[PDB]
């Protein structure tokens, strides 16, 4: 019935000292039936990352759409798109389907290549932008994530520290959600490098 | 719904699909082949709404055959599945959506590896070692999760399916009248005419 | 048509220590988007060292707590002033709730105390009488925001020994009443930040072999 | 289960250092028709309690009868009926609360929102609310229906927490309430300009004021407003 | 809402309450339900505030373009443009409009356009939820060819009764006088009309 | 929920998961789904927690009263019918329960009765109840033999709940095991699925699709 | 949401709270409800956030283009006309409830627009769930001929009534002052009466606490 | 339906239209909505004809047994018996009743029992669908202590307006005069009240 | 619904009833005996609502056994069927009716003739050579109308049923897991343990 509770899944992004992290679970189910434990919800265009929760088919479609748009952008602008600009592109793309929206909960994360300033943002299915300075949550366990984040989070964490925090937030929220879990992946992002780590969690 | 099963072993993809076609109170046919060859090395099985099912399959088949002729080339299984996903993803937001679920089994001659794709009517695609649509997964996935191995031979795959079908024939309320099984490998697509007692 | 039920918000939390137990709850009572009171006690001392809270539809919560206290009173009258053990109260509450199985008390109830060995004890109930003894349980509006936290910080879930390659679980050393209170307070200030029904004040009731003590802390009023 | 026919709107109240004040307008609406204008919705019980009622008026009249009976009954074989054994505001409230919850539980409610204001025998102020669902609560200020949204915010600016009660005088309190009644007359389409107000002070006793009116209203600026956007005249 | 338009010896007067409600809440207590669509052609609005504004705005636009080409429009022509909009879009509109104008040849005129989009020319007209309560009063007290003072009085008393019984009516009473002399804006506060 | 019970040479194996969910919310991972009616009788719980917990405990009270009255152990047939008949009186009221009544009497030997709130009462050798039942049946049907050893039987049950806990979003937490002999039932521990999964994967080679 | 508009002797001021909700959960504790249509015409929005933002930017874009085309400063009545005709067309499906204010060559203006397309004019206005708490304050303290400072105070106090008394409102107070002869001044977080107290404990985890299965570097450079 | 009761100097007068409808059809055009429950205690009936008759019949029965034991009942006591029936059975009744009686100590009295079963004592009362149209008129023209002639006139004019606008009201206007002098029955035909 | 069939041959009545018991998505049992012996020469088969089915059967069984003891006599098949019809006819107008359909096969020792009674949940009773409940009649009655003869032997009756069951197994959508067959004659009630391949 609710397009956002069919496939399940979660995404969470956090800002730290000169870095940002975006994490997600790997589950894809059909209500109670688990179907895939390798459905990643994070994608990237250049140095900009996008995680999408919600109806899987729309998650896939949106990624293909943004890949398409960011490619043409690079060809014309002759530079990779930035976090702030991409966020605007996401918002306007979603609102364009105001009365027949994609059932997703997007999350943007990245570092501005020119200002080095960390950036994260969330959106509702029709484009409303939420530009938090701390964290952003999305998915079937978003209430749980809000609980984890509001407590665990603190400003200016170093990459190695933010990793522990973002992971504990994700992992413990997913274990209180029937439709989340079955694997997890965390992205630690810095101006120069990006590390991707798969976590070990329950498989039930 | 009908039984649609698929398993990807070492060097091939196997699709098993129920043969019954029930309309209301009666089983109208017990030899229905719920499959369409999209290209020499790609096979698609399907289940869903009465007329949409075949209309969709044949529509996809027509498009792939046209591409093959135009380019004198056979699209990779991954390319074919993406084309199919997009068609379904369009359909889901149209006036009257195609209520069809599919399994796409293909052998990629360039990578020399078999591939199995599961896509539901919403355009939800995922690649797997084995998959199914409807309630089929509910009875068989525990068996597949147990006995599945990436290095299985085609013969081992057929034995595992046979086991799955037996579980289905024991616990499922409906009589689906057995299944037709097809293998997809480096040499093409062939049908196992002997599964009625393999 | 007439709806016999309502929702007064609120969130309550019960944590069982090794030889103590706490039952906390915000003091905000609401109706839709209006605050009925910034201070309306929701956790009660029911005698025999038992604290109880029935969260959800306040009229139902009051009726239940009131019926239970009266149950303790008659237990004394009928069994030579015998003390009602926490496990016995729990079973009794199950029958109180199940008595209205077809017109339920729309509440999530939790009681706290010490079992017969002096150990900390918490019991959480179904609106219809299903119950379990538990280590800790959040109930009400922000329950989904608090439980994950507690799984992590009280039962050390998903936490391993640094260097063990997640091969060695972090040891379950048990918390003191002071450490528990900290978790309770952080749980509520956090819930107060993200849930519009949580706020105004936090009242905790601590149970030890010495009886029942009370602590109070303010919460944001927005 | 039923549906209210003739209804009374808001009932606002608050407590100050020496007692409590409560008020309610004199209207009995019939849907959008402001049908009856001499309706008293403040019901004094003895001389230490006033029960303010909103909602269905036929039920209110029924609660009135219940209240008169409580008084009669309490007097029976009671030589201290006008002393140590007189009705306390808390007794009156627990009674009504009991009835309200029993009636909702039988799926046949008294369609009302009630506030009981009074002073206990030991001088303590008493202010508690109970409605058709049997729900009850206390607060330094209490208002029903419409006044919950517009009166509480004002009254709370005077008494925001418990420590503010001893710092509030009858004058300040009565002032706040009278102002709230005016605001309610400005924005509540089911309000009346006339109203009754009662004070229960632990020293001056019960003071019941009838036939009050909203005065000092600001409407002059209305003359400067024309059109709904671009119109100039 | 309580609105009315009354023709008299020297022309016509429009009157209205100033209340707009969203349920029991008074969203606006100083609303101006008297709208100008031309120098001496105004209307009284009831029903949907959004609908009546959009209608009025379009009528004003039409009469402006009319004037530019054919000179000043007759009150009848204005009522016709209103009608066209209300009738042709009856399924999507909730608008009860009273059109009133002053012509030199025709003097004052009143046309009432009720819900269905039909038009009715009358010596005077009342509309809005509050009008139901003053049908008897108005029918007993209205007289043709009254003076400006009498007419202002008739309207003031009528509307005060409407505001009195109707919870949907209230605030101040606004009036617009339309005569050869020009356009006059009148307003009456509660303290005055409540004790009539 | 996933609960199962099966009859074999060594008596009866009873295995259940321990997850409780209300929608997508995981209310608990440590719920008891087996009721110890008494030292010789076990009951499983699926569907409504309150309904099962309440009536199965009440069942124990009725069984005890029987033994005091007849100075003889109650039969599984009779204990199951008491619950069955009670539930039938409420048919249509909304009770929700999928249950297995398990016992081992001298007169009957290992016995399992499936009893649901529809009033159905079925004697059988293998039963699985809950949103995860189909998963457990797959494992159970292909490895069950009457001549299984108590050690192997216990594992089959544990493994079957594991299969379900893995695929069923509504199943998981831990596995609680029981062995029922004529002299009573023997509890066989609480096994966290988190740990149990990785262990079984490595030692068995199954769940090849999951990356560990 | 609580948004208000207040006219003063030489201009107009608008204010709003900063809470954004998804049901009973606070999605954003510091969103910005004050939008710019043009340099000196600002808007406060309530209702559907994506809508107030989208509608504000659309008309803003056209207003800019109109200004360039006419070589004139944008007028508030123009933004009002374009907004209402747009909202009317969508029959309320675009959930935008706005308080539009600003100064232009003809003076200072204050208006309100509802989702269905109707507009209102007044000296003081408020919209949102906090609307009633705010209006109660305005009806109690407004007076004609307010000074700039008095207006800011009145408006600011109105939002507070909402933050404290409405569950739909909270966090901070944003303000924007538009005076007839000066630049419009946007005061983001003019008030921040809801700062979170220091947490009782630090949840910083010892590195290595999280079990990792696989690790790899992600390629960003093309 | 249009019914009203008015107290005046010498007692009280009850008035009513005589129309009962079943949809658009007038089932009875000479209906008597003025019912006697005691020598000098009558009532005006509106709402369900079946419900109000059953109620009145039971009230009459009660007041007869009351009289047999405790002598003549007060108008207040009669209104209380009506109330008890209307309030206690609010879920199954549709009855708007005006109770009016003449006491020597109390003179004329009027109690209106609206739908929910609440009671309201008033100098005069109006009810029935037709009453909505005469709220303004009645409120402007009612005066306390009027003479029998004035009161008959007030009622006659009020009801003629009610009948005028209300399709549910019509026929003749019936009145019942209750004073120390006794009980008087008045009737007014269309040709008379229509041209007032 | 379940398969409930009955045929009355020369000297006996034969009842065939499906063995499956399906609850939702799964077949919980495939050896269910949907029958109750009411007396030494009277058998009753039943199908319908989950719990009502057995509760009704056992209730009737209890009553007949009680009558047998009180009178030291066995009621005629006709008498037993009228008692059962009345019970159902009462139930249909009660708070919660028994949704149970039955076939009553009995051998009347006084008349020395087998009898088959069909009664639905409304208390609609009819006596027939052969009958069924649910959809069973739809697939089998054309076969019975064709091959039925009043002088058939028990062996001929079993062959005709076998044919009916085969038609059911071919055209019916659900897998009822075969049937249990019982013969009722002058010597009592016995079960044909060999029909899984007769
Ligand atoms: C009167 O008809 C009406 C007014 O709010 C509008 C306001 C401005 C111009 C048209 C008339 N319409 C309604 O819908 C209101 C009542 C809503 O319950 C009211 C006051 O009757
Ligand atoms: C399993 O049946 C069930 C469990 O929550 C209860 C819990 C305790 C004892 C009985 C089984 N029941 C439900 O209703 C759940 C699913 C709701 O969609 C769950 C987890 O399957
Ligand atoms: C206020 O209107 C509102 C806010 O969340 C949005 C946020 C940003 C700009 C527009 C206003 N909107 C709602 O829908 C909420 C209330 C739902 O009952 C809230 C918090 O009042
Ligand atoms: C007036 O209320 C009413 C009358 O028909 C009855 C007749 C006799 C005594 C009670 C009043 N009641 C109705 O329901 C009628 C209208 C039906 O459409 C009418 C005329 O209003």
């Amino acid at each position: 019935s609710d397009p956002s509770s069919i496939n399940g899944g979660i995404v969470v992004a956090m800002t730290g000292k000169d870095c940002v992290a975006i994490a997600c679970d790997l589950r894809l189910g059909s209500q109670s039936l688990g179907v895939s434990n390798k459905f990643e919800k994070i994608f990237h265009y250049g140095h900009v990352f996008l995680g999408i929760t919600g109806l899987a088919t729309d998650v896939t479609t949106l990624n293909e759409m943004f890949r398409y748009k960011t490619n043409l952008y690079k060809l014309k602008e002759e530079r990779a798109i930035e976090p702030e600009t991409f966020t605007q592109l996401v918002s306007s793309s979603l609102y364009e389907r105001r009365f027949g929206p994609y059932f997703v909960g997007p999350v943007v994360a990245g570092i501005n290549s020119k200002s080095g300033k960390p950036f994260i943002a969330g959106f509702d299915l029709i484009g409303c932008i939420d530009e938090a300075k701390d964290f952003i949550v999305s998915g079937t366990a978003s209430d749980q994530l809000f609980g984890m984040c509001e407590s665990l989070y603190e400003p200016n964490l170093e990459p190695e520290d933010l990793f522990e925090t973002i992971s504990q937030a994700l992992l413990n929220a997913a274990d209180r959600d029937a439709l989340s879990g079955w694997g997890a992946v965390v992205y630690i992002i810095k101006k120069d490098e990006v590390v991707k780590r798969y976590l070990k969690m329950r498989q039930d | 719904m009908d039984i649609i099963l698929g398993i990807r072993v070492q060097d091939s993809v196997i699709l098993a699909s129920s043969k019954a076609v029930t309309r209301g109170i009666s089983v109208l046919k017990d030899s229905d082949d719920k499959t369409r060859q999209l290209s020499p090395h790609t096979l698609m099985s399907f289940a869903g709404e009465a007329g949409d099912t075949v209309q969709f399959a044949e529509y996809i088949q027509a498009n792939i055959q046209l591409y093959s002729i135009r380019e004198d080339y056979e699209l990779s299984p991954q390319a074919v599945s993406s084309f199919v996903r997009q068609e379904l993803a369009k359909s889901i937001r149209s006036r009257r959506p195609y209520q069809v679920n599919v399994l796409i089994g293909g052998y990629d001659k360039k990578k020399n590896k078999p591939e199995l794709y599961q896509i539901d009517y919403l355009g939800t695609k995922v690649e797997l070692p084995y998959g199914a649509h409807g309630y089929s997964g509910f009875y068989t996935f525990s068996l597949l999760d147990h006995h599945y191995r990436p290095d299985m031979t085609t013969e081992e795959g057929l034995d595992l399916l046979k086991l799955c079908v037996q579980e289905l024939e024991k616990r499922m309320p409906m009589d689906f009248k057995g299944v037709i099984v097809k293998i997809v490998d480096k040499d093409g697509i062939r049908q196992v005419d002997d599964f009625q007692a393999q | 048509q007439f709806n016999p039920y309502g929702d007064n918000g609120g969130t309550i939390l019960g944590i069982a220590g090794e030889d103590f137990a706490v039952l906390a709850g915000d003091t905000r009572n609401i109706t839709d988007y209006s605050i009925n009171s910034r201070y309306e006690p929701k956790v009660f001392d029911c005698g025999d060292n038992i604290v109880m809270s029935a969260n959800g539809f306040a009229a139902d919560g009051d009726a239940l707590v009131k019926r239970f206290k009266n149950s303790v009173k008659w237990y004394h009258f009928d069994h030579n002033d015998k003390k009602l053990s926490i496990n016995s109260a729990a079973r009794n509450i199950q029958h109180l709730l199940y008595g209205k199985r077809f017109f339920p008390y729309y509440v999530h109830t939790i009681i706290a105390g010490l079992d017969e060995d002096g150990k900390g004890a918490v019991y959480s109930f179904d609106p219809v009488g299903s119950y379990e003894r538990e280590q800790c349980r959040a109930g009400g509006a922000a329950a989904s925001l608090i439980m994950p936290f507690l799984d992590n910080q009280v039962n050390f879930k998903n936490q391993y020994e640094p260097g063990t390659n997640g091969k060695v679980k972090k040891p379950l050393k048990y918390l003191s009443v002071e450490e528990v209170i900290k978790l309770v307070r952080d749980s509520f200030t956090s819930a107060t930040e993200r849930h519009i029904q949580v706020g105004d004040g936090l009242e905790i009731l601590i149970v030890t072999k010495d009886g029942v003590r009370k602590e109070f802390y303010e919460l944001k009023r927005d | 289960t039923q549906q209210p026919i003739v209804t009374g709107t808001s009932v606002i109240s608050m407590k100050y250092d020496n007692g409590v004040i409560i008020a309610a307008d004199n209207l009995g609406s019939y849907g959008s028709l402001l049908r009856f204008n001499g309706v008293e919705r403040l019901i004094p019980v003895g001389d230490n309690t006033v029960v303010g009622i909103s909602g269905d008026i036929s039920d209110m009249q029924h609660i009135e009868r219940l209240l008169k009976d409580l008084v009669t009954e309490n007097a029976y074989d009671n030589p201290l009926a006008d002393a140590e054994e007189a009705l306390e505001p808390s007794y009156i409230f627990e009674y009504l609360a009991t009835v309200m919850y029993q009636r909702r539980s039988k799926m046949n409610p008294l369609w009302n929102a009630i506030i009981v204001a009074g002073v206990q025998s030991n001088g303590d102020q008493f202010l508690r609310y109970v409605n058709l669902l049997g729900v009850t609560y206390s607060s330094p200020t209490l208002a029903t229906g419409f006044g919950a949204h517009m009166a509480n915010p004002l009254l709370r600016k005077v008494v925001d927490r418990e420590s503010d009660i001893p710092k509030t005088t009858v004058q300040v309190a009565e002032e706040a309430i009278v102002n709230a009644m005016r605001v309610l007359y400005y924005r509540d389409a089911r309000s009346s300009r006339n109203f009754s107000l009662a004070i229960i002070d632990k020293n001056t006793g019960l003071t019941f004021k009838k036939n009050l009116q909203v005065e000092n209203m600001k409407w002059d600026f209305a003359k400067d407003i024309k059109g709904y956007g671009t119109q100039k005249i | 809402t309580s609105i009315m338009a009354v023709t008299f010896k020297d022309g016509v007067i429009l009157g209205a309450d100033s209340r707009t409600t969203t349920g029991a809440y008074i969203a606006n207590r100083v609303t101006d339900k008297l709208t100008r669509v031309h120098d001496k052609i105004w209307c009284c609005r009831s029903g949907s505030a959004a609908d009546t504004q959009a209608i009025a705005d379009i009528v004003q636009y039409h009469l402006e373009l009319y004037t530019s080409q054919y000179g000043t429009p007759s009150t009848e022509t204005a009522a016709s443009v209103f009608k066209e909009l209300c009738y042709e879009n009856k399924d999507n509109l909730t608008a009860g409009i009273i059109v009133a104008g002053y012509d030199d040849k025709n003097k004052g005129e009143v046309y009432t356009i009720p819900l269905g989009g039909s038009v009715h020319k009358l010596p005077y007209a009342i509309a809005g939820s509050g009008s139901t309560f003053i049908y008897g009063y108005c029918d007993k007290n209205f007289r043709e060819n009254m003076s400006k003072e009498e007419t202002v009085d008739f309207i003031k008393h009528s509307l005060s009764q409407a505001i009195k019984w109707d919870g949907s009516s209230g605030g101040v009473i606004r009036m617009v006088v339309l005569t050869a002399a020009g356009v006059e804006r009148l307003i009456f506060y509660p303290d005055e009309y409540e004790q009539l | 929920t996933t609960t199962l019970a099966f009859r074999f040479q060594g008596g009866i194996i009873v295995a259940v998961d321990s997850r409780a969910t209300a929608g997508n919310w995981v209310a608990s991972q440590t719920v008891k789904k087996v009721i110890e009616i008494n030292p010789f009788l076990l009951g499983t719980m699926a569907g409504g927690a309150a309904d099962c917990q309440f009536w199965e405990t009440w069942l124990g009270s009725q069984c005890r009263l029987h033994e005091l009255r007849e100075k003889e152990r109650i039969s599984v047939a009779a204990a199951s019918k008491i619950l069955s008949n009670l539930v039938y009186q409420y048919k249509g009221a909304g009770l929700s329960m999928g249950t297995m009544i398990c016992g081992y009497t001298r007169k009957e030997g290992p016995t399992i009765y499936y009893v649901d709130s529809d009033g159905t009462r079925l004697k059988g050798d293998i039963f699985c109840v809950g949103s995860g039942q189909t998963f457990a049946y797959g494992v159970l049907d292909s490895n069950y033999k009457w001549d299984l050893s108590v050690e192997d039987a216990l594992y089959l049950g544990k493994r079957s709940i594991l299969a379900a806990a893995h695929r069923d979003a509504y199943s998981g937490g831990s596995v609680n095991l029981y062995h029922v002999t004529e002299d009573g039932w023997i509890y066989h521990g609480n096994h966290d699925v988190g740990e149990l999964f990785w262990k079984v994967k490595e030692e068995e080679g199954s769940f090849n699709n999951v990356i560990g | 949401t609580t948004i208000v508009g207040v006219k003063f002797n030489n201009g107009v001021v608008i204010a709003a709270d900063t809470r954004s909700t998804q049901g009973p959960i606070v999605a954003d504790k510091n969103c910005a409800k004050l939008h710019r249509i043009s340099p000196k015409i600002w808007c406060a929005g309530a209702g559907t956030a994506a809508d107030t933002e989208a509608v504000t930017q659309l008309i803003g874009s056209n207003i800019e283009l109109h200004s360039l085309y006419t070589s004139r400063e944008p007028r508030v009545v123009s933004a009002l006309q374009m907004l209402k005709q747009h909202l009317f067309k969508y029959q309320g499906h675009i959930g935008a409830y706005l308080i539009v204010a600003g100064v232009d060559p003809t003076g200072s203006h204050l208006f309100s627009i509802h989702a269905h397309g109707s507009t209102d004019v007044g000296y003081y206005l408020s919209l949102g769930s906090g609307s009633l708490a705010a209006m109660a304050v305005l009806e109690s303290h407004w007076k004609q001929d307010l000074t700039k400072e008095e207006a800011i105070k009145l408006a600011s106090d109105a939002i507070q009534a909402g933050i404290w008394n409405d569950l739909g409102s909270g966090s901070n107070v944003d303000v924007c002052v538009m005076e007839i002869g000066k630049d419009a001044e946007y005061l983001r977080n003019y008030l921040t009466p809801n700062v979170r107290e220091e947490k009782q404990k630090s949840y910083k985890f010892p590195r290595g606490t999280t079990a990792v299965l696989k690790e790899s570097i992600v390629n960003i450079c093309d």
